[PDB]
RNA sequence: GACGAGCUACCCAUGAGCAGUUUAAAAGAACCAACUCAUCUAUGUGGCAAAAUAGUGAGAAGACUUGUAGGUAGAGGUGAAAA
RNA sequence: ACAUAAUCCCAAAAAAACAAACUCCUAGCCCAAUACCGGACUAAUCUAUUGAAACAUAGAAGCAAUAAUGUUAAUAUGAGUAACAAGAAGCCUUUCUCCUCGCACACGCUUACAUCAGUAACUAAUAAUAUACUGAUAAUUAACAACCAAUAAACCAAAACAACACUAAAACGUUUAUUAAUUACAUUGUUAACCCAACACAGGAGUGCACCAAGGAAAGAUUAAAAGAAGUAAAAGGAACUCGGCAAACACAAACCCCGCCUGUUUACCAAAAACAUCACCUCUAGCAUUACUAGUAUUAGAGGCAAUGCCUGCCCAGUGACACCAGUUUAACGGCCGCGGUAUUCUGACCGUGCAAAGGUAGCAUAAUCACUUGUUCUCCAAAUAAGGACUUGUAUGAAUGGCCACACGAGGGUUUUACUGUCUCUUACUUCCAAUCAGUGAAAUUAACCUUCCCGUGAAGAGGCGGGAAUAAAAAAAUAAGACGAGAAGACCCUAUGGAGCUUUAAUUA
RNA sequence: GAUGUUGGAUCAGGACACCCAAAUGGUGCAGCCGCUAUUAAAGGUUCGUUUGUUCAACGAUUAAAGUCCUACGUGAUCUGAGUUCAGACCGGAGCAAUCCAGGUCGGUUUCUAUCUAUUAUAAAUUUCUCCCAGUACGAAAGGACAAGAGAAAUGGGACCAACCUCACAAACGCGUCUCAGAGAUAAUUAAUGAUUUAAUCUUAACCUAAUUAACUCAUAAUAAAUCCAGCCCUAGAACAGGGCACA
């Protein structure tokens, strides 16, 4: 049943939801950010201030380190998410990862499109 | 199964129109404080940000060509 | 009266294929991939498919598998023989 | 005293009227009908006559349609139901993430392909688009693969990285001599894209070597219901489930039988088995030549039965068959192999008598793949054993080459008992994925006389939603349950009928 | 131009000729247990071994382990064990083609629901043990009705604080908690004053004493519509329900 029930399903396999929450969030790192389904982003928020919290924990610290290499392998996105995107939100508490809704729809499958933004 | 007999035509209208309320019209509408453009409620407007948003692609295209 | 052995059954001619391991000389025995079969269960039941898929199981140097070129037909042929 | 909701048609009541194609009255086209028979007429086509965009005088017919699981065409129902379609971020082209199995040679397949341009429409069940759409325009060679000397002589000792050896007695090979040939600087094809199964179909096939630097992405999205499919986990018990440890996680320790020796083969598509085949045993027929047998010769060939091996295969030739000829022989030829009465505590009958027959079951085996009575009796196994194992023998209805009795090994064959381990079960619970559900795109099917489609008690060809009487009920969907509509689907495969059909077998009759 | 024929599983409903629980009569009923008959269908009526059983025999309990009907209920829910047809043997019958209402093995079970129908309010039900007691009664053996108390069981409606299966704060039993008056009539049967019929009689009349389930409630769950965009939920297919300090 559904019944207090977070983490979300969507179609996808445990594996293939973990990985599909690394690639969203590769890109919204990436890019500062980015366009998906509303429930990919509504569920990619708390993941992303996780990230970022982890982030601002600290540089040196193993746990911290060893859990940013885990969630992103790629080794562009480490340096830019440390250096620059955390100094400016270590003010901020629950202050980033905002979501707005996009006007049009899908072609196809009139899937409701949302966007995820960092706070500049 | 198979049907026992031919659907006539006034269950099919009354099965078809009724129950379903063909398609409930409420108001989406809403005027944009920017363009004035009449656009969908609790929604981005889809003139004034969807060419700021190509900009911003390009914009960033740039300068990530720049920054290579 | 003719058409049919490019399916399949048998045969002729000419080619090819069948890891690895234990082992006393042993193409010798047993296990096990390809390949050749279809034991059981489940799924599929206007289907993926007018003979299927998944797990499992048999043979797997032999009476083995297979390509190409040929032969045998209804007052019959073929058939390790089930009408 | 019978089995869904009561009263023997509502409600009640108590202890001379109403009421039929009958009769009469009023009018007139004057007094029903199934099979069948008779009379009189209408619609339509064409011809003669007449009339001319409407008709009647006759003659002549392919002459009047609601049905044949009718034919053809159009259009519905089911139904907006089943079904088809899981990566992402960007950016003009990359990055990240997932799963692997495929590149060359063909037989084939007849421009699918490459470029450009255009995609309302069709085409790839849609979009994106396009290697698989339209239109127009490009389509590489060769030392690659196909296409070529006539004959006549010499020679023995297979192949298995093979001096050798073995068996199954051996794919391709060379040399000598004679004649003769020219531009043999040529001709075709490849390299285009893949194809057979009605389909852009989880199914299909030949050859060489990689398993990756080749290649494909579950390329519409939500919902986290029931239920189904695949998969994962489980307290305690550990087969208590069930026709059967089927299935299923864990494992395979031990026991005992039937059948078949075994390695195989067989109803392609319900049977893979005890069946067939198989080595081996026996019987019996063949002393003969150049397109079977066989270029073989009694150690060979054909035919039949049995089926490794181990121990054996007893009697009967009156009948049939066969061989020598009217008589006899012949059982590993077709087959057959008894009954009654009497005799010692009980019982039983070594023995004896008798009828019959060609001769009356010897060894061994036996409630058996055989035993009707039957769940024979006894013993073992189990807390209980119609099954199983071991014995007894009144063997309804075993029997010695359609072999008899055993037998190591072998078996996807047919049965029985302990151990081990398990969601099989007590007893189910939770999770994952694909469907089901929602939205959008594309949009089926069988079925269907028309349907305003309730229930009960009765009736009706005897099982009513359409009949009667009571009860119940404003009008329409969606997700679910399968009682009814004698549901849908097959002109019952059982039974019988027809002076139907076909296969098979004979001392049915009749004969090339 | 088909109503698919046994059994089992599943899901029930009904009949009463009642097995058990309840109320009684008679008894060769001391008592306890039985026998026989009457009233009563609300609930319950077990788990195994052998074999296909419809059976039957046997094991252990239980308050009892009832019978029958429902197309000998139920295959558009399942099962193919039996049997209804393609094979392999034994035995019997037939010269043979082949059979047998005989026994051993094997043998693919097709369907997406159109209509009708259906997708729950409740009040319970059964048992054992203990106490009076080992008294009355009886030579001895033997040996309650009532009242009271404590445990379960089946089952109704539930819940997750512990334990348990649990990789989020969820769903479950294997865990925990609860289960109730009362009124009236049953058919039996036991009476009070008492006629017709000086007696007698539970009945004819009439005021009236007492007796299973059903049949009913003193009552417990229910209903303030008339905005609800949008965001959320232990709520949920849609819908409905809930919660969010609107411009
Ligand atoms: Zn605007």
């Amino acid at each position: 049943i559904s019944h207090g029930r977070v983490f979300r399903r969507l179609g996808l396999g445990p594996e293939s939801r973990i990985h599909l929450l690394q690639n969203l969030l590769t890109g919204l790192v990436r890019h500062e950010r980015i366009e998906a389904s509303w429930a990919r982003v509504d569920e990619l928020r708390g993941y992303a201030e996780k990230l970022i919290d982890y982030g601002k924990l600290g540089d040196t610290n193993e746990r911290a380190m060893r859990m940013a290499d885990f969630w992103l392998t790629e080794k562009d996105l480490i340096p830019k998410l440390f250096q620059v995107l955390a100094p400016r939100f270590q003010g901020q508490n629950g202050g980033y990862t905002r979501m707005l809704q996009i006007p049009n729809r899908n072609e196809q499958d009139r899937a409701k499109m949302a966007v995820i933004e960092y706070k500049g | 199964a198979a049907p026992k007999n031919r659907r006539s035509i006034e269950v099919n209208r009354c099965r078809r129109r009724n129950p379903q309320k063909l398609i409930k019209v409420k108001n989406n509408i809403d005027v944009c404080p920017e363009c004035g453009h009449l656009k969908q409620k609790h929604i981005l407007c889809g003139y004034c940000x969807x060419x700021x948003x190509x900009x911003x692609x390009x914009x960033x295209x740039x300068x990530x060509x720049x920054x290579x």
